[PDB]
């Protein structure tokens, strides 16, 4: 961070969020001047109250505020704004807008046009890849055009076939069909489809690989002919084909293959004459076979995991080439040091598809900066908004230590030491997925999520020893506020008789099942009989704190009270999931199973929304009969498109959700018998 | 030679005409009478004593401070008087000047009366019909608002508060008659209401007109408000005058005995 | 639960147009020792919100108005939940907690009809006559004689104070224009220097009116040291049987 070589004075960043609050934090550091851009509802950002001056550039909608190119030059043209970060996202990709801003006479921190024109598309790379001698997926060159063509490949490229719409994609759009009846049926869907998405229809054939895994080498250039890369990455867990945990050393790769990769993702960098940071991303079956697959001109959503082995800042690095200085590396001088995993806080529900995108207003944010070994990327402060037109990404969360064990053990401490109230969260699967077996011994592929859970996500299954754990915390918790609501001050006129119970017999109910508790109160220290099974809750006992460390037997634990109501139901934050428990006292517990249950008139027949935004396609009508596992209607809101599933049989009554329509989260759609 | 005294002529008689003779002559037509002579009726003849004639309000804002938005007085008449040989206080309001409408010389004026009332233990009878407050001083006006009811609600109960609706009372004004003993109307030319019926066509978008939206009728009637109704202005005081004979001065004082045959 | 603890999730609940609505409860709940509040009558006349916590410990009251039900106007059952609230608070010595954005009173024919004057002095009087330490919040509006019903300096009030978005009025200017400057007939620069010069909180802050204009973050700090100098707070009052309820 030397401040003696000059560099720029004014930066423009388009873009929001986290990775907007990374560069103006590293252009602060390096003393440069920022601009923020910000939409109307992005009014009270953290970016753009940490960033010198701001321009509002539209509506909520990303179509005019984020994507909206005249508004973007113009607000350059007046904030005198000499560079322009573009992050990633958005108009980042774009060659119209890199276009404009070398045209007039702005330097636009990236790859030149050229690059990315050719990383564009998914033939001319290929055959680019292919002839920068890198190895390739098997296939065929030139689009499909006819399903017979399609399965006269197949027969030659073998039974198993890949089908994939050329550009756009992004996450979407791909299929694995391979039979030659399947071969027809999708190649037609996916045609009409691509047409729906981005119209250009074009499709190509090659093999699919099965059981990969998905290695990411980073590579750095500038314009003096130089190339680095700055070691690998493992990203395999994904749901919806996107990223959720990576972790900076692969542990299935040894020296060798490390370097084949490397220098082959550096031959390619030098073929395209990329003079940007940027990433190339291989497919490796189980017999150690790299194949080619994309390579992204612009910054890595991950990037800071590999920081941490290495010790550069890559945003640093881009800025200074874009001003035109050479590297100051060689690569020889990259070194691996530690282990490093990071993982992904998204605002959306587990329990739903692996994730579903929620809204709402943070009513508390904390964050674990005192733990050792972690760090935090969030565009986050307490009292932000989450809406429905952005991604719904919260937070990174990155940790490092010597080797993986370590990196593990404070990743877990710190998803436990990780305060948010107010929306949905995915912390419950963060925390279960680093604790599986498999992960831990180093056995996962791109479809650990869809064999690991087949049904999906349930949560965390605790065992009888956590089991018990959490029945003595909650009944010494359950204690512990029945104590200090009887502490009262003094009045002079009619002093207060403090009861002298000695022992708490509780009922505590846990999913369907009935447990007798027995709880002691020796000052600090809570002795709990649970079925017979004896334990030691011991803890300061600060029932204002939103985090309460405990100690069961030795044990040390980090639980949180989400809510407390006085009819004994308790929400329990223990090891990340969220436990509803029902405590009563045993006499209590007698005299309510006098109570004739509350009839509840909701067994399926109903079609709410389980997902809040816009509605733009329904498939069915009023006074129509249904049948089982077809979508009714398609819900889009942020970034994302879901059609809810079938699976009873009955007419629709009436339809309340028309095209263009909004819907809140819970609102009935579709009526049924 | 001094003029300091054909000035006090000359402010006697601009305050004894209230804010022109056009406008005497309009509230005439309408059927209605002017504050003083209500005054004079009220009390017996010879007892009036009127206080704070000579204060003026202290706007700055909006032009008031050229001499034609000028008027001694501030559109209220306050005082002391005697009914049937007992004491009591006396305010009334004059929709002459500026409709009536309160401000910081006006709330004082009646302040000044009630801390009077309440300190030596005397009634206090209301002759109200004001516009409500008056836009242009602002905050103040609502302070003057708040401290009459601060007023009203620490006198209850210790001394008689009475109150005459004689016309058009709307705004925030409505609710010092609503805080006292008992309320009067004059029929076919009192009013009380919140809005005017102009945001009811904004918001509600119904018809109706004030006759039925705040008339004697309807607070008589349907709303509860008011307690009784008079023909027309000489009889309402009449009418009041005899009410007032029968209730004591003070809750420290016993209920009234006369001679009885 | 500490009491200087600072609340930074206030400082951007109130949106900058004045068209959206929010929740009170979200303010209440942020302010409050645990976040622990208990509702009275939460499904009647959800136009206001009355109810019980606790601040530094101590038994507090708390009335308020929620702009997310017929945007913060007052009625007839409004008022008398209030007031009976307010009036039972008094009472039994626990103070009193305000938190102000009310446009007026609800217009209508029904709720002329049905004595909405009765009712509103209900109100009026019940805050004017309490004797108990009082502390209120002015968040976004204060307009005309309702201003004077919601507890304001004027009534014997102990410490009043008012947020940067706060701002308080006769009515709102479209008619504040349309009753002064009638001759002129040109509300184009009218209105919008009416609104440069009178909206916003200024107007009653230079005359004294509001002690303070506080950030938000720094709400409950400012309301619990001033509970712990008003506790000691006592006033003497005329001699009287009773006084007379608008009842
Ligand atoms: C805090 C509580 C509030 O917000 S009160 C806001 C004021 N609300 C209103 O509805 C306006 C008040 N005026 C009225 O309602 C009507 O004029 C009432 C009282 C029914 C009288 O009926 P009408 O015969 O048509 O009026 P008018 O033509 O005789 O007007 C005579 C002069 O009186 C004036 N006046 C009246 N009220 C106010 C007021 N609150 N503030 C300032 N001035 C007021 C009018 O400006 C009018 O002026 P001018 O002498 O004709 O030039
Ligand atoms: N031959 C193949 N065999 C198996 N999986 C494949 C194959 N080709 C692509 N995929 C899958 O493609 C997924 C990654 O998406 P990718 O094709 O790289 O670009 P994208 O989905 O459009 N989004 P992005 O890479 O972020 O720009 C991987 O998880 C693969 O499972
Ligand atoms: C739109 O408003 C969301 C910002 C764009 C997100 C981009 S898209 C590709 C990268 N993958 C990901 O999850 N975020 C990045
Ligand atoms: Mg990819």
């Amino acid at each position: 961070y030397d401040p003696n070589e000059k560099t720029f004075d004014k930066i423009l960043v388009a873009n929001r969020g986290e990775i907007a609050c990374r560069v103006i934090r590293t252009c602060k550091k390096m003393g440069i001047k920022t601009v923020a851009i910000h939409s109307d509802v992005d009014a009270s950002s953290v970016h753009v109250k940490m960033a010198d001056e701001a321009v509002c550039v539209g509506p909520a909608p990303t179509s005019k505020s984020y994507l909206n190119m005249d508004a973007i030059m113009e607000a350059i043209k007046k904030t005198r704004a000499q560079a322009v970060h573009p992050g990633y996202g958005f108009l980042s990709e774009n060659k119209e807008f890199a276009r404009c801003l070398a045209a007039e006479d702005v330097v636009f921190i990236g790859p030149d046009t050229h690059a990315i024109q050719a990383m564009g598309d998914k033939i001319e790379s290929k055959l680019l890849a292919k002839k920068a001698e890198v190895n390739t997926i098997p296939g065929f060159d030139g689009v499909v055009k006819d399903a017979e063509e399609a399965v006269r490949i197949a027969r030659e490229i073998g039974y198993p076939v890949m089908i994939k719409a050329s550009a756009g994609g992004g996450g979407k759009g791909m299929r694995i069909a391979w039979d030659d009846e399947e071969t027809r049926d999708g190649f037609r869907l996916s045609s009409q489809e691509a047409a729906s998405s981005f119209g250009d229809d074009r499709l190509l054939i090659e093999k699919f690989i099965d059981n990969p895994r998905h290695i990411e080498i980073q590579v750095l250039g500038d314009k003096h002919g130089n190339a680095l890369w700055l070691n690998e990455r493992e990203c395999s867990i994904q749901r919806r084909n996107q990223k959720v945990v990576e972790e900076a050393p692969s542990i299935f790769l040894d020296a060798e293959t490390r370097r084949a990769m490397g220098e082959q993702a550096v031959a390619l960098a030098r073929a395209v004459k990329y003079s940007s940071a940027g990433t190339v991303e291989f497919l490796v079956d189980s017999k150690k076979n790299f194949y080619f697959l994309e390579m992204n001109t612009r910054l890595q959503v991950e990037h800071p995991v590999t920081e941490c082995i290495t010790g550069l800042d890559l945003v640093q690095e881009m800025i200074r080439v874009a001003k035109g200085y050479p590297l100051r590396h060689k690569q020889a001088d990259i070194r691996i040091n530690g282990w490093a995993v990071e993982c992904r806080v998204y605002a959306e529900d587990p329990y739903k598809s692996f994730g579903l995108p929620s809204i709402g207003r943070l009513s508390q944010y904390q964050e674990p900066l005192h733990l050792p070994g972690v760090r935090v990327d969030s565009g986050i402060q307490p009292g932000s908004d989450i809406s429905i037109y952005y991604d719904p990404m919260i937070s990174k969360l990155i940790t490092y230590g010597s080797d993986r064990t370590e990196a593990l053990k404070r990743m877990a401490d710190a998803l436990d030491n990780y305060v948010i109230r107010g929306v949905t969260h995915n912390i419950a699967l963060l925390r279960e997925v680093i604790i599986n077996s498999r992960f831990v011994k180093g056995d996962i592929s791109t479809k650990f999520l869809s064999d690991v859970y087949p049904d999906g996500f349930k949560g965390h299954m605790l065992t009888k020893s956590e089991k018990n754990q959490l029945l003595a915390i909650a009944s010494s918790l359950f204690v512990a506020f029945q104590l200090r609501a009887q502490h009262f001050q003094e009045n002079s006129r009619m002093p207060v008789i403090k009861p002298d119970i000695a022992n708490w017999e509780l009922s505590v109910k846990l999913h369907d099942k009935v447990h007798t508790v027995v709880a002691s109160n020796n000052g600090s220290v809570f002795s709990v009989e649970v079925d017979g099974s004896k334990l030691n809750v011991t803890s300061t006992w600060n029932l204002a704190s939103p985090l309460l460390s405990v100690s069961v037997d030795g044990t040390q634990r980090t639980v949180q009270c989400l809510s407390r109501e006085a009819g004994g139901n308790m929400s329990i934050q223990f090891l990340g999931t969220v436990y509803k428990v029902n405590i009563l006292t045993r006499l209590a517990a007698e005299l309510n199973k006098f109570m004739l249950e509350k009839v509840t008139e909701d067994t399926s027949s109903v079609l709410r929304s389980p997902m809040p935004g816009v509605v733009v396609a329904v498939s069915v009508k009023p006074g129509d009969a249904v049948a089982e596992g077809q979508e009714i209607c398609v819900i889009e809101a942020m970034k994302m498109q879901n059609s809810m599933t079938a699976g009873k049989t009955g007419t629709v009554k009436s339809v309340h959700c028309q095209a263009g329509d909004t819907v809140g989260e819970g609102d009935l759609l579709v009526e049924l018998e | 030679a001094t003029s300091v005294n054909e000035r006090i002529e000359n402010k006697r008689r601009t305050a004894l005409l209230g804010g022109g003779q056009r406008r005497i002559d309009a509230q005439h037509k309408r059927g209605k009478l002017t504050a003083r002579e209500r005054i004079s009726l009220l009390l017996d003849p010879g007892s009036f004593v009127e206080s704070d004639m000579f204060v003026e309000h202290r706007c700055a804002d909006f032009g008031m401070a050229a001499d034609k938005n000028k008027f001694p007085g501030d559109s209220v008449v306050t005082g002391r008087g005697r009914i049937n040989g007992r004491l009591v206080y006396v305010f009334s309001q004059d929709f002459t000047v500026f409709g009536g409408s309160l401000s910081g010389a006006h709330a004082q004026k009646i302040c000044k009366i009630m801390d009077q009332a309440i300190t030596v233990g005397a009634p206090v009878i209301g002759l109200n019909d004001s516009g409500g407050a008056r836009i242009q001083e602002g905050v103040e006006s609502l302070a003057g608002y708040a401290d009459i009811f601060l007023r009203n609600v620490t006198a209850s109960g210790v001394i008689p508060q009475i109150s005459l609706i004689m016309g058009p009372c709307a705004g925030g004004a409505v609710y010092s008659p609503a805080l006292t003993d008992f309320t009067f109307m004059v029929k076919d030319t009192s009013y009380l209401f919140i809005t005017g019926p102009d945001v009811v066509k904004s918001v509600t978008n119904e018809d109706v007109t004030q006759e039925e939206l705040g008339g004697a009728k309807t607070h008589t009637t349907m709303s509860g408000v008011a307690h009784r109704a008079f023909e027309n202005d000489v009889d309402a005081l009449c009418n009041l005058r005899d009410f007032f004979n029968y209730l004591p001065l003070s809750s420290q004082d016993p209920a009234p005995v006369r001679e009885c045959h | 639960d500490p009491s200087d603890r600072l609340v930074p999730e206030l400082d951007t609940i109130v949106p900058l147009e004045s068209t959206k609505a929010y929740n009170m409860v979200d303010i209440i709940h942020s302010v409050v020792d645990e976040r622990e509040f208990f509702e009275i009558m939460p499904n009647y006349a959800k136009n206001i919100i009355v109810g019980f916590a606790r601040m530094n410990g101590r038994t507090v009251g708390i009335v308020g108005n929620q702009p997310k039900v017929a945007s913060g106007c007052l009625d007839i059952n409004s008022s008398v939940k209030g007031a009976r609230f307010v009036r039972f608070c008094d009472a039994f010595n626990i103070p009193l907690i305000t938190f102000v954005d009310v446009p007026g009173f609800l217009p209508g024919t029904a709720q002329e009809y049905g004595g909405i004057i009765r009712h509103g002095a209900k109100l009026l009087y019940a805050f004017a006559e309490a004797t108990v330490p009082k502390v209120t919040v002015i968040t976004r509006k204060a307009y005309g004689g309702a201003y004077d019903v919601m507890s304001s300096k004027h009534l014997c009030g102990d410490t009043n104070y008012a947020w940067p978005t706060a701002e308080i009025a006769v009515m709102g200017a479209k008619g504040a224009v349309e009753i002064i400057f009638k001759g002129h007939e040109n509300v184009e620069a009218a209105q919008a220097e009416y609104i440069e010069k009178f909206a916003n909180p200024f107007p009653a802050a230079v005359r004294g009116f509001v002690d303070d204009i506080i950030q938000p973050s720094s709400t409950r700090a400012r309301i619990c040291c001033d509970l712990d100098v008003l506790a000691s707070k006592k006033v003497q009052r005329p001699w009287r049987k009773h006084a007379n309820i608008p009842l």
